[PDB]
DNA sequence: CTGGAGAATCCCGGTGCCGAGGCCGCTCAATTGGTCGTAGACAGCTCTAGCACCGCTTAAACGCACGTACGCGCTGTCCCCCGCGTTTTAACCGCCAAGGGGATTACTCCCTAGTCTCCAGGCACGTGTCAGATATATACATCCTG
DNA sequence: AGGATGTATATATCTGACACGTGCCTGGAGACTAGGGAGTAATCCCCTTGGCGGTTAAAACGCGGGGGACAGCGCGTACGTGCGTTTAAGCGGTGCTAGAGCTGTCTACGACCAATTGAGCGGCCTCGGCACCGGGATTCTCCAG
């Protein structure tokens, strides 16, 4: 399997504009995908850190919906609609 | 005498004897009251009409038949009391409320 | 058949221990000492051979075993960094210990961490323990030295690690 | 062979629907989101009688604890039409028992 | 400025012999020496009134204040530009500018202490993972550096992997390794390299705080010493206090468990004799008293302990009776030595390493007396020992 | 000339559309991508249901609108329409991630 | 003629001094009558231990100088730095209260 | 007894400007003071509610100090230092 | 005659601060704070220890447990050292016994 | 004689307690044998990296003896504790010193 | 302020297919019934601590006056972001194939629960002796004109 | 630079809150037995990963321009500072008794176990919701007038 490398970009321009649409704003700034991009690297790595620890608790190598379910649960972050 | 389910006994649609498994094997505590799963399954199910009630309403308004997640979330964030209890809750698939800020509007 | 051996890799922290049983780990437990035995293996000409390998840590010089932590062992293989030679100064008193202890079991004396080199002829002169450069991150001579052991082990002047 | 019984809140949450909209359906994500809905009101007030029963010193979780943690956790009206359905539920089962 | 003096400052002049393994330049006599079974002489241009036996490397210190250094120089113990080949293996001039009255040398690094108190501190540190730096975290110093203190230092002693600096008014500065407990003030919760707060809990000097065991003052210590990786420190009162390795019961616990903090030793506390000199290997102690007799305790193979063949690990001071009046007494990493007060000089432990100076690989149990060509009409000064090697000051007799 | 409309006017009509869909923002393989690169970084050869995915973009992509919402506030509460970094940085820190 | 400081300054002593003490800025009796008053609309004729009245005022104390450093940072947003209602809402908005 | 009226007056002007200072705020609208003791009755009345929940369900008529730190512990704002 | 017995971690704590901090000592609403430190501390790893177990469907919590509980609750470097010296406590544990 | 188990895990802190605890608590049917050693090696460790830094910050306020106030100083001067008890309010603790640089006179 | 032009959205009336709702068989989870032990109810007592009240002292709060520095509105500038056309890119869909690994079943044994003894670790009291709170004089840093 | 004010620093000087020692008792350690939880091994199949080609919607880029951010300036008043006056907090003290805490006795209520059966789940099938294409009707925006 190849190492993945620079997927943060993925999360394109117009992709951060529709998230906020969706939340209402009307102007963007230029900086704000840089820093809207940092926001959801550092979010991403808080949940899969507990959802890689619930799944290596569990002795799978598979990331299950639920792992993913506590992990935002524990964080205070309770997520309906996938199980549990 | 045929069996007489518990839940008809307390005049309720959810398990009541399945709560009360539920509690007995869910480490709450050494022993579990008979009227604890009564009360716990009418709590659950008055909450669950409540929130049933408020998205068939919304999939009236939206001319729709059926309950999508979409008017679930609607049913719980325009209530006030339901969005206060589930305020930390994300709805998959629910969408936000339509809510653009006033001086963002033209004119 | 499988013939199985206890080797006790004791040397000073730092020289490579942890990354010289790794580098032949492909990939268990000593309850009684407290340290993973590490299962090397070596397929040889005559058979299996799975070293049992389990580092003391340096428990031998401040843990509380007293002889435990060679009792069990069948051979040894002392570590030392070429490179920090002042890692050579306990290499006797391990070597009078493991004599003690385990009687007559083969040592060897692996230099690691080896890539001037002028350093190393010393050791090599003394007489009583076998030295081994085994380099490490150069993966030159790092068999040379579990060989050694299989062949006083197994008592055959002629195994090999095919 | 038929997979393992998987038990889920989906037929009483169905009935419930049935008797509040007696024409309405439910898709199956959003029957998923009820029944996780369910699940967190069951855990939130079992653990809240739970954390009752233990500061009391009590072995016990009766009807009693079960009320108090509805008070606790739920707001506002939504607090007392529960306790009164309920008190009703419990009186009635009390009564046919 | 005022002038350190204390009673470890050796200042009378004399030759230096050399006895053991020279494997690594320690013996001092170049490259076509590496084993000498009896003590032989070692060429330094000045004499001097100190020689001090590392772990694997020799400082000798000059009547005039120059210290000279030979042995291993890869951890930059020598202290000097050791580039030229062969060079490690001859006493060279360590460039300290500075008039020096006393050296200790541990394992990795040494200690040189000036005239005015300050400490010059070259080398490194070894803890049970690598090298841990000597007063950065990770990184050498190849050249004498000072060791920042708001006080000046009477007297430097080195174990393996620290340093405990006696201050001129009393306390006890601790650097290095504290795995062991040999610092006297790290936890064993953060011996692992500090923990969180890294090794800079480890390598910038701090006094071990030793509650309060003087009422409102702190114990205020007259002398420290240091085993391989314990440390004994003599108070005012006479009570000594060990801190370290005691898993054999070298430091005179009852028990085996190290001790972190320093610990008042029952086993030595005494009031008809006093306390005036220790040394230790890993597993051994060798202690004199005022009364000039030399005691031993801790592990008990290969006689460490002086005490007739077939003694056991000893937990308590005990008298080696075969020996004479003693004026000092110093162990080596398997062996004990003991310098009658005439200057001749006592061995016993560990032979393997030549180190007895009888000429026998042998393991002598009782103490035996340290004979040779380069002892004769000679008296021992003082007699340091390391891993594999004795270094020897010795005097022309009148 | 060609008809345009007036900047804000489409913006206005993306936050009408947005916020009565309910559909994903983010496109799926590039958040995928993403996911398993941050992965890789805790425990190599991981694998990922397909609904392990989409919880965690459900969930990135509320938090990021809920986020955005208060970015609004904190833009407008400056007098400005215009959302800039530091009205995310205040945002995140009153509500204690910073 | 009189020496008097020029504005600003005291409060920023201020800040300095009651940002050193630990004490309860807040006066005990007044609060303890506040706290009694609040109660008697969930239960008649209740009892306070003194330290449930003293666990009250910490937490209320503590709950309000953390809104007020939010309050701050949200006033300094806006280019002020006079506090005023519209930055308490905007806190509390983001905070997720009310 | 008596029934106490009007005691978030005792929550002085003087009393909010010191939380002010110590939350590090230099300069406070005269709009604040009226503002604050709404916040902060709304706080007590939250926090207030679940005390005495909590000694009702143990039948006591003393509210206790642990009583407040569970109400305190179930809003997410632990309390040490009274028991908890 | 006496009154009943309370427990606390009081003891426990100074003899850490001991071992710490040799010279320094603490007050009474310190060691109070400390306590409840350690009895949050305590609840917050059980009760993930307890949910690690009723997911994976098991009945007891052992130390794989207690440690996954510390790496979830910890944040890094705390989480780092903490599952070191709970993994040496009980190897020292096991090897005397 | 009774050995501690304590003593055997090289812990201060109390493992039979704990093990009472963990058994009484409803957290879980059984409790293993290392788990009660496990956890109080964790507590004591909490506890000894808190009381190192509140001892410090005694030291550099010139007090021999820990408060209420050198614990806040010791939580919030210290990034991973602070980020541990975020949500926890240490009576008579106080905060941090920190005045935002604009409010600061201009100099 | 009005009346067209566009562009976008909102209503259709028409198809199709796929998920929701119903049905049937099975099995295991809930219901009955009975037994037993203890947890919680209730009564009675103790005495802790919370409520209440008064008097005296005084630091804190309230109210005022004067001046300023900050909030906030208006004007300009320019540059940066929004809208629109064009091009490029890769997401998405559908399909196929190969294994890794999740889910389950059987068996064994070892670990933990439950008991009974015994005793010592930890708690509650009680006492002493410092660390910290206190008051005072002083030196030093800072701020405000100048 | 100098004056005025506030704060930090160095003695004092008691005060009572740590820190320790003692006695007691109850809970933790040790020894033992019983059973079932789970650790291992083996099996099945499902669902995850990888690849591959086509379509086309979306992303990326460049343009032109207008409107929004930010700077500057003016000014009005609201806040800070500081003084003098009023009042309520805090402390010390006393007393009453309400209720928290504890103990003892009892019983009824829940746990546990064994037998029975129907409630609910899995799987299968069907067709009515809703999604999706075309085709107009309003709505709304923009601007020339």
């Amino acid at each position: 399997r190849k190492v993945l490398r620079d997927n943060i970009q993925g999360i394109t321009k117009p992709a951060i504009r529709r998230l906020a649409r969706r939340g209402g704003v009307k102007r963007i700034s230029g900086l704000i995908y840089e820093e809207t991009r940092g926001v959801l690297k550092v979010f991403l790595e808080n949940v899969i850190r507990d959802a890689v620890t619930y799944t290596e608790h569990a002795k799978r190598k598979t990331v299950t919906a639920m792992d993913v379910v506590y992990a935002l649960k524990r964080q205070g972050r309770t997520l309906y609609g996938f199980g549990g | 005498g045929k069996a007489k389910s518990r839940s008809n006994r307390a005049g309720l649609q959810f398990p009541v004897g399945r709560i009360h498994r539920l509690l007995r094997k869910g480490n709450y505590a050494e022993r579990v009251g008979a009227g604890a799963p009564v009360y716990l399954a009418a709590v659950m199910e008055y909450l669950a009409a409540e929130v049933l009630e408020l998205a068939g309403n919304a999939a009236r308004d939206n001319k729709k038949t059926r309950i999508i997640p979409r008017h679930l979330q609607l049913a719980i964030r325009n209530d006030e009391e339901l969005n206060k209890l589930l305020s930390g809750v994300t709805i998959a698939q629910g969408g936000v409320l339509p809510n653009i800020q006033a001086v963002l509007l033209p004119k | 058949p499988q013939v199985q051996f206890k080797l006790v890799l004791v040397g000073d922290g730092g020289t490579g221990k942890t990354t010289f049983v790794k580098r032949h780990l492909t990939g268990k437990y000593v309850a009684t000492l407290g340290v993973e035995v590490h299962p090397l293996v070596f397929h040889t000409n005559r058979g299996p051979i799975k070293f049992n390998v389990w580092d003391t840590a340096g428990q031998e010089k401040f843990g509380g075993l007293r002889d435990g932590y060679y009792i069990q062992a069948q051979c040894a293989i002392i570590m030392f960094d070429v490179t920090s030679r002042v890692t050579y100064k306990n290499v006797p008193n391990w070597h009078r210990d493991l004599v003690r202890v385990c009687e007559n079991i083969p040592i060897v004396l692996c230099g690691n961490k080896v890539d001037v080199k002028a350093k190393s002829i010393v050791f090599h002169r003394k007489k009583n323990l076998q030295y081994y450069d085994i380099s490490a991150k150069s993966n030159y001579n790092f068999e040379k030295p579990f060989l050694w052991l299989a062949r006083k082990l197994i008592g055959d002047p002629n195994l090999e690690f095919v | 062979k038929k997979r393992k019984r998987k038990e889920s809140y989906a037929i009483y949450i169905y009935k419930v629907l049935k008797q509040v909209h007696p024409d309405t359906g439910i898709s199956s994500k959003a029957m998923s989101i009820m029944n996780s809905f369910v699940n967190d009101i069951f855990e939130r007030i079992a653990a809240e009688a739970s954390r009752l029963a233990h500061y009391n010193k009590r072995s016990t979780i009766t009807s009693r604890e079960i009320q108090t943690a509805v008070r606790l956790l739920l707001p506002g009206e939504l607090a007392k039409h529960a306790v009164s359905e309920g008190t009703k539920a419990v009186t009635k089962y009390t009564s046919s028992k | 400025k005022v002038k350190v003096s204390h009673r470890s400052h050796s200042t009378e002049p004399g030759l230096v012999l050399t006895l053991g393994q020279g494997d690594v330049g320690q013996l001092g006599l170049g490259e076509n020496v590496m084993e000498r079974k009896k003590p032989a002489l070692v060429s330094i241009p000045e004499d001097v009134v100190q020689a001090e036996a590392g772990g694997m490397h020799t400082v000798c210190l000059s009547k005039s204040g120059q210290v000279y250094s030979f042995g291993c120089n890869d951890e930059g113990a020598l202290g000097r530009d050791t580039s030229v080949e062969g060079s490690e293996m001859v006493p060279g001039k360590v460039e300290l500018q500075e008039k020096v009255v006393q050296v200790s040398a541990g394992d990795s690094h040494t200690a040189a202490l000036t005239d005015d108190g300050r400490v010059f501190l070259w080398g490194s540190f070894r803890d049970n993972n690598g090298v841990i730096g000597l007063l950065e975290p990770m990184k050498k110093s190849m050249v004498p550096v000072q060791v920042q203190l708001d006080v000046p230092v009477v007297k430097v002693a080195s174990g393996n992997d620290h340093l405990v600096m006696l201050t001129a008014d009393g306390d006890l500065y601790t650097l290095g390794c504290g795995e062991q407990g040999q610092l006297g003030r790290v936890p064993e919760l953060f011996a692992n390299r500090g923990g969180r707060q890294g090794l800079e809990r480890l390598l910038v000097p701090k006094c071990v705080m030793l509650k309060s065991r003087g009422s409102r003052g702190h114990v205020r210590f007259q002398d420290a010493f240091c085993g391989a990786y314990f440390t004994f420190a003599i108070s005012h009162e006479g009570h000594v206090y060990g801190f370290g390795l005691s898993n054999y019961h070298q430091l005179g616990t009852p028990g085996t468990e190290s001790c972190f903090i320093p610990q008042n030793l029952t086993s030595f506390k005494n009031s008809t004799k006093s306390w005036v000199g220790f040394s230790g290997g890993q597993h051994h102690t060798v202690c004199m008293d005022s009364e000039g007799k030399a005691y031993s305790l801790g592990r008990a193979e290969y006689g460490r302990l002086g005490l007739g063949e077939g003694a056991e690990e000893k937990s308590i001071p005990t008298l080696i009776s075969r020996l004479p009046a003693v004026s000092s007494v110093a162990c080596g990493a398997s062996v004990g030595y003991a310098v009658t007060k005439d200057g001749r000089v006592f061995a016993w432990g560990m032979g393997t390493n030549y180190q007895l100076g009888t000429g026998q690989d042998e393991d002598a149990w009782s103490p035996v007396e340290m004979m040779g060509k380069q002892l004769e009409n000679r008296v021992v000064l003082s007699v340091s020992s390391g891993g594999q090697h004795t270094v020897l000051l010795v005097k022309d007799k009148e | 000339k060609p008809h345009r409309y007036r900047p804000g006017t489409v913006a206005l009509r993306e936050i009408r559309r947005y916020q009565k869909s309910t559909e994903l923002l983010i496109r799926k393989l590039p958040f995928q991508r993403l996911v398993r690169e941050i992965a890789q970084d805790f425990k190599t050869d991981l694998r990922f249901q397909s609904s392990a995915v989409m919880a965690l973009q459900e969930a990135s992509e509320a938090y990021l609108v809920g986020l955005f919402e208060d970015t609004n506030l904190s833009a407008i509460h400056a007098k400005r329409v215009t959302i800039m970094p530091k009205d995310i940085q205040l945002a995140r820190r009153i509500r204690g991630e910073r």
